[PDB]
């Protein structure tokens, strides 16, 4: 009698909170709802896959996509089920096609579809099972198309948060390396271009959110400092002064998460430096660590190059102590933010 | 009971419920309670003849996106609402609302309804918008959007003062009767 | 007959070019000039020293200073002579007094006096012979008082250019260290605050001019890179992107001098790194240089600290090669701009 | 020869020489040549009586700062010039020029003279200024500076059109005759 009501609620993608005022409506209203739920079960998912494979272009593609988005947003989760992997696949093929040919509205609309597709358990699962799903999301982070970036970013941020499949932040980062190494640009460059003054606050908030989401779930302090200093190198420190200014409640929460994490990481890494300074108090000690630990490693060529860079100043120079004191400050700010 | 079925949609905090309460009960609820779905009913005399209007209030929240379409079957007229002091809601008339009602109810007419029109000249509201590089939607901007999205026409009201409120629903009946 | 004309021209502080149209005026005009030159030789310099020692304050000090400035600008260089060391001393004592008590107009006006005082040989000589002259000029570089800074900066810039006393750029820098170590701030901070967007273009032009003037006369490549990277550390690189934008003929000439010098210095230092990379191709070689050259030096503590900072990352970390590659890039940009 | 001695000062390229050439010869020199010092002379009839005016042109350049004061002895009136389309020259009337003539000739009167007044409505000139966040000096701003610096009065002219040019010198005679 109320059994078909229980499934309706689940099929409308509502949590226990959002179900509550619906569970209180009297049997009379509940009975009319289930009927108009059974009636609403517009063209089918099959027709959309049909069209997505039918070579739509510009304006005609957009209409289709706008119409798919509504379906993915407004129909029961079960309709989304019918769309499923098959529909996601063809939806992702078009996204690729669009990248392979010099509308950003068509690109944006597929992401709007993706957003609706992923607001439910099934949607996220199916997206995670794709080979090219997360890369295509990363590639949609165009600072030239702010609204698409915000949408891509927000979805990407929700994936990093995911405990269920392990190391989702590493899966996102992986995808960001992949798009960087095809675009021939720095992997975190879009994130920083999004934070430039002139961009919208919503985009700024999105970028920091993703930055935070990449760093937060990381348990290893080396990982956190590693990506943070990769950020810092592309000038994050200075753009961060700018954002510390703008009076927005959403930006302040994201700066706050970032600063709290950078502080705790500073503390830990400073503790590591106090320890190294207690034990390895002279060159012999320090040289042994390099020979044991860095020499014959994959790290050898880079560490050697740092050493070499430190020796371009002449022995004669009357101010090398001072120079090296300045370099030390620079290296220090790089390693310890 | 058969009635002229009129469904009301638009962003949260645009003023749909107030518009309905204010029109049908002549009272303005001070407290805000996000609506899931509610029914209202009114009788309007046109040339000495009773016309009965069934008013369906829907949720502005994205969380009930999948619930809303239950209000849609056999709709005779839609009111697509935005607040004239929220450019955000005005944009969603175009990106979200019109394409949503179009999808479920193609070729059933709709009115573009501007709400909270009393706050259009409120300096406190105007400055809040200006700090965000935004401004109120003028009637003439709204009329342009109406023609573009193929709405029947643009109407506007304040639910607080009731200015232009009766006209909204007189115009909704007319649109549904055509 | 024309003998008193020759001295008049010298007494009016005119170069050979600016004398030329005056040498062509007929004897008739020349004869009237020398007379009205002998007549113009207003209160004396002695009275000004009197007042400068008489404890003037606020508005009353300003009037006096405004009146001294006109004298120093409009009277023959010989009047400036009469003012001389004695007048400069009392003029510099007041500047100190003003620093010792929490008007920037009074400060600015003394610099305006100093500007006129120094547009002639005698003025520069006398200023150079002061113990506190150049420091007081450096201290007048307040970003809060843009016009005074421009005036101070420009005078300071002309001193660095000076070949006659050797190492004037080092004398200015010395003074900038002295004011930094009493103000408890970075020595180049005012120069950078002056380059912030929001400041006037004239101030921006002034700051780069001084920066250039400090670096240009330096013959030693280590010195040039030393101060340049001290600049870079305080964020010069990023503010330099900003100035590369603003369409001003005066800014473009100063950026141009800076860039041309930074390029030539890059070339040289890269040549030094290519050489180190040929000879010191492994750790043993490099360690010997450190033991011979850095160990037991004044440079030991700082170099050791850089080494230690490079060893905070764990041996275990699965991405240390990558991390060290990133640190290498950072160190590289620090050493080689 | 005794005359009403009138000395003209102001920044370079403010239009002093042109103002003098234009007034005394009715011609406008097209070429610009920075002046060291030049003498001019005119006769002005006031109520059927000849009045003779000795006009001393001075250098606007800072390089002749020490030469200029040779023009100053026994001056009866100064004209302190600025171009209404150069806020820079307007400021130097206050920081440089008035304190300079005051110093050498205290209690000899002076007029504030606005020049190049034909370019005040030139859009090309206005936009060039606006790009620098600057604007022309309005007559009312100039009149305020005149009262503050204790000038006799503010007069303005274009040397190119000769608009207001005769008045400058009629007013200079009057100031010198008081
Ligand atoms: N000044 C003014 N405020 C109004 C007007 N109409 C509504 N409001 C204010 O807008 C707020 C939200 O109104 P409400 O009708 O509940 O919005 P809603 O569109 O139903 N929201 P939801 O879709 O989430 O239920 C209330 O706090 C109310 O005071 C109006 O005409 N003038
Ligand atoms: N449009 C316009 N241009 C003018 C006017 N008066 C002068 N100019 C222009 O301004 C320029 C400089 O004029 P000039 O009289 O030589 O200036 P100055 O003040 O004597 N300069 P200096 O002190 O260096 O001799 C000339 O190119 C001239 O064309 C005017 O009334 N209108
Ligand atoms: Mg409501
Ligand atoms: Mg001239």
């Amino acid at each position: 009698v109320l059994v078909l009501f229980e499934q309706m609620l689940v099929d409308m993608n509502l949590n226990e909170e959002k179900q509550q005022p619906l569970r209180e409506k009297d049997i009379v209203i509940k009975r009319e709802m289930v009927s108009q739920y059974l009636h609403t079960s517009s063209r089918s998912a099959m027709m959309y896959i049909q069209e997505l494979r039918s070579g739509l272009r510009d304006m005609h593609l957009l209409s289709c996509l706008e119409s798919l988005r509504v379906s993915l947003t407004s129909h029961p989760v079960s309709w989304v089920q019918t769309f499923g992997a098959e529909g996601l696949a063809s939806l992702l093929d078009i996204l690729k096609r669009l990248h392979d040919e010099k509308d950003s509205r068509n690109q944006h609309e597929i992401i709007r579809c993706l957003k609706a597709f992923m607001n439910n358990k099934f949607g996220i699962k199916t997206m995670l099972e794709t080979e090219e799903g997360i890369l295509l999301l990363v590639r949609a982070m165009d600072p030239a198309v702010p609204n698409m970036m915000i949408d891509a970013a927000k979805l990407l941020s929700a994936l990093c948060i995911l405990p269920q499949p392990e190391d989702m932040n590493e899966r996102v980062l992986e995808a960001m390396t992949e798009r960087a190494e095809m675009d021939e640009v720095e992997r975190f460059q879009p994130l920083l271009d999004g934070l430039k003054s002139g961009t919208s606050i919503a985009l700024k908030v999105g970028c920091l959110q993703l930055i935070n989401a990449l760093i937060t779930p990381a348990e290893e302090l080396d990982f956190r400092v590693h990506i943070r200093s990769e950020l810092m190198r592309l000038g994050l420190h200075q753009v961060l002064q700018e954002l510390r200014e703008i009076e927005n409640e959403d930006m302040k929460v994201q700066l706050c998460v970032f600063d709290e994490q950078g502080d705790e990481d500073f503390f830990d890494l400073k503790g590591r430096l106090d320890d190294i300074r207690m034990e390895m108090d002279d060159f012999g000690e320090v040289f042994q660590i390099i020979l044991n630990t860095v020499k014959d490693s994959k790290a050898e060529p880079h560490f050697l190059s740092i050493l070499q860079h430190l020796l371009l100043v002449r022995n004669d120079y009357e101010a090398r102590p001072q120079y090296y004191k300045l370099i030390e400050e620079c290296v220090s700010q790089i390693v310890l933010h | 009971m058969q009635t002229i079925k009129c469904v009301v949609v638009g962003d949260g905090a645009v003023g749909k419920t107030c518009l309905l309460i204010s029109y049908t009960t002549n009272k303005f609820p001070s407290e805000y309670v996000p609506t899931v779905f509610d029914n209202y009913a009114v009788t309007v005399m046109i040339g000495g003849e009773p016309y009965t209007l069934g008013l369906f209030d829907t949720a502005g929240q994205e969380d009930y996106d999948r619930l809303r379409p239950l209000s849609y079957p056999q709709t005779d007229v839609f009111l697509v609402c935005f607040s004239v002091v929220s450019p955000s809601s005005f944009e969603n008339v175009k990106e979200k609302w019109v394409p949503e009602i179009t999808h479920h109810c193609p070729k059933t007419p709709f009115l573009l309804v501007g709400t909270q029109i009393d706050l259009r000249d409120d300096p406190s509201t105007i400055e809040k918008l200006a700090k965000n590089k935004q401004k109120p939607i003028t009637p003439e901007t709204a009329e342009k959007l109406a023609r573009d999205l193929k709405a029947v026409k643009y109407v506007e009201c304040s639910a607080l003062t009731q200015r232009g409120l009766k006209n909204v629903f007189d115009e909704a009946i007319l649109a549904a009767l055509e």
